[PDB]
């Protein structure tokens, strides 16, 4: 299976206090493995997964230095962007940065990406060729000019095709007991009557990893979208994920509906019916 | 420019009275990052409470998991409280054994 | 790891 590594960076500007907050998390696939907070006392990148703890001083040292540099770049650009939008100096504003790289089971580099946002809207993106940018506003056009005239995509593509994949391969070997495992969904189905003639059938998937899963309700073997309810795949805090889907069915017909479950850890899709 | 939260309250493992479990309250879809979340036991806020680190989705909206070790009793009733710049009143979602 | 030195201004 393919495996990714993505880093997430939030900077929000705090006018009253006067020095913005900076939160950075690192995920391998769906398993966060590091973190950095600007108001926390530690002021260093902190392991959040056991298999990265083995890396020594130099790794943590270099990572903290680079992330602090990113924090200061974000602060300055928050200042520049409040100008590009002619915005109040009173208000608080967010800059978000996500970037990462995807390698396949062969281990070979598959793709790279780097997207930047302001105030929850797309600001600028690295295009799929890693040498063109797609700005989303006129202010972004200003940024592209400076970036295009600085050949920043070169540095982003050197990192994305370079250190990013090498290190994700190192991490995937360091934690292969947990990063390449596939805990299959544990499924079960509940029955809650709602009227004398209506009942709800709810279909449960628990304890699965990775977080990708597909729950489907089919009435008489045809996919049912009306009278369905599916909830957002949620974490458990043990490193697995949970999901349920549900349908309101008439009375006496509970056996004309079927829950279909697709996930990696199931080699053939599973079917569930109220017995 | 601003996103309301979506909240989900539930247990790590299936809830059986007296058996230890984790009360999770998962907030996602919201923006900006600043949010107040508490878990409630019979109405009173729980003080031993920990939260995940701040991450966001493709639409840049944020998500946090607030969790605490607990033990259901069929007597104690648990719920989750969020306050956000999006929210006019704080939001209370009570826990249902069969989520 | 994280992206290395950049200093890329917006």
């Amino acid at each position: 299976g393919s495996h990714s590594m993505r880093y997430f960076y939030t900077s929000v500007s705090r006018p009253g206090r006067g020095e913005p907050r900076f939160i950075a998390v690192g995920y391998v696939d769906d398993t966060q493995f590091v973190r950095f907070d600007s108001d926390a006392a530690s002021q260093r990148m902190e392991p959040r997964a056991p298999w990265i703890e083995q890396e020594g001083p130099e790794y943590w040292d270099q990572e903290t230095r680079n992330v602090k540099a990113q924090s200061q770049t974000d602060r300055v650009d928050l200042g520049t962007l409040r100008g590009y939008y002619n915005q109040s100096e009173d208000g608080s504003h967010t800059i978000q940065i996500m970037y990462g790289c995807d390698v396949g089971p062969d281990g070979r580099f598959l793709r790279g990406y780097r997207q930047d946002a302001y105030d929850g809207k797309d600001y600028i993106a690295l295009n799929e060729d890693l040498r063109s940018w797609t700005a989303a506003d006129m202010a972004a056009q200003i940024t592209k000019r400076k970036w295009e005239a600085a050949h920043a995509a070169e540095q982003q593509r050197a990192y994305l095709e370079g250190r990013c994949v090498e290190w994700l391969r190192r991490y995937l070997e360091n934690g292969k007991e947990t990063l390449q495992r596939t805990d299959p969904p544990k499924t079960h189905m509940t029955h809650h009557p709602i009227s004398d003639h209506e009942a709800t059938l709810r279909c449960w998937a628990l304890g699965f990893y990775p977080a990708e899963i597909t729950l489907t309700w089919q009435r008489d073997g045809e996919d049912q979208t009306q009278d369905t309810e599916l909830v957002e795949t949620r974490p458990a805090g043990d490193g697995t994920f949970q999901k349920w889907a549900a349908v309101v069915v008439p009375s006496g017909e509970e056996q004309r509906y079927t829950c279909h479950v697709q996930h990696e850890g199931l080699p053939k899709p599973l079917t569930l019916r109220w017995e | 420019i601003q996103r309301t939260p979506k909240i989900q309250v539930y247990s790590r493992h299936p809830a059986e009275n007296g058996k230890s479990n984790f009360l999770n309250c998962y907030v996602s879809g919201f923006h900006p990052s600043d949010i107040e979340v508490d878990l409630l036991k019979n109405g009173e806020r729980i003080e031993k409470v920990e939260h995940s680190d701040l991450s966001f989705s493709k639409d840049w909206s944020f998500y946090l998991l607030y969790y605490t070790e607990f033990t259901p009793t069929e007597k104690d009733e648990y719920a989750c409280r969020v306050n956000h710049v999006t929210l006019s009143q704080p939001k209370i979602v009570k826990w249902d054994r069969d989520m | 790891v994280v992206v290395g030195a950049a200093g890329v201004g917006k």
